[PDB]
């Protein structure tokens, strides 16, 4: 019950960071995935949007439905991060 | 280097699947996800520019094989002429 919000605000501060645009790998880390199972699945699904996406405009809005604060400042940064995220996945897929 | 490179990655990819089958945790993925994607970095085939490298490489072998035919003419000229000279001379003088 403590680690569900612990890994929640961790997912918030880690996703909103500008230095890390995706890092979808460590989102799957096995010790934190059980903590994500207790969390609501809108955060895990939008973390898959930042894992692959990119748009997926419904999920990047769904994280605004789920988390009101601190997202309004970094929202445009997330949009830029996924806009540069799809460039690797379009030639990689 | 070729064949030992075949069985290297073979047995090494055999360990890649065996470690996932048995031995977990884990080994997947401290590096599994990134290393395997580095394997998926380059497939890597044409189109397009890789087709240009083809006949460009053909244009590269031009010069060397052209020179090869040049050495063929020079080696055949010298050796054959000089050998037949010293041959016909040794036979006609002794015989």
């Amino acid at each position: 019950s403590e680690q569900q919000e612990r890994a929640f605000t961790l997912g918030l501060a880690g996703l909103l960071g500008e230095g890390v645009f995706n890092f979808g790998e460590l989102l799957m880390h096995p010790v934190l995935e059980s903590l994500r199972n207790t969390d609501r699945q809108w955060l895990i699904d939008t973390l898959y949007a930042f894992n692959s996406g990119n748009v997926e405009r419904f999920q990047t809005l769904k994280t605004a439905w789920g988390q009101q604060p601190d997202l309004a400042a970094n929202e445009a940064q997330l949009l830029r991060k996924i806009q540069l995220l799809c460039l690797m996945e379009m030639t990689f897929t | 280097h070729g064949l030992k490179g075949l069985n290297s990655k073979l047995l090494d990819i055999r360990s890649y699947l065996e470690k996932v089958a048995t031995g977990k945790l884990p080994i997947n993925h401290q590096i599994i996800y990134q290393l395997q994607d580095v394997f998926n970095l380059l497939p890597d085939v044409s189109l397009q520019e890789f087709v240009k490298a083809f006949y460009l490489k053909t244009n590269d072998q031009m010069v060397v094989v052209y020179l090869a035919s040049l050495i063929r003419s020079v080696v055949a000229l010298h050796n054959l002429i000089n050998n037949k000279i010293a041959n016909r001379d040794a036979e006609k003088k002794e015989g």
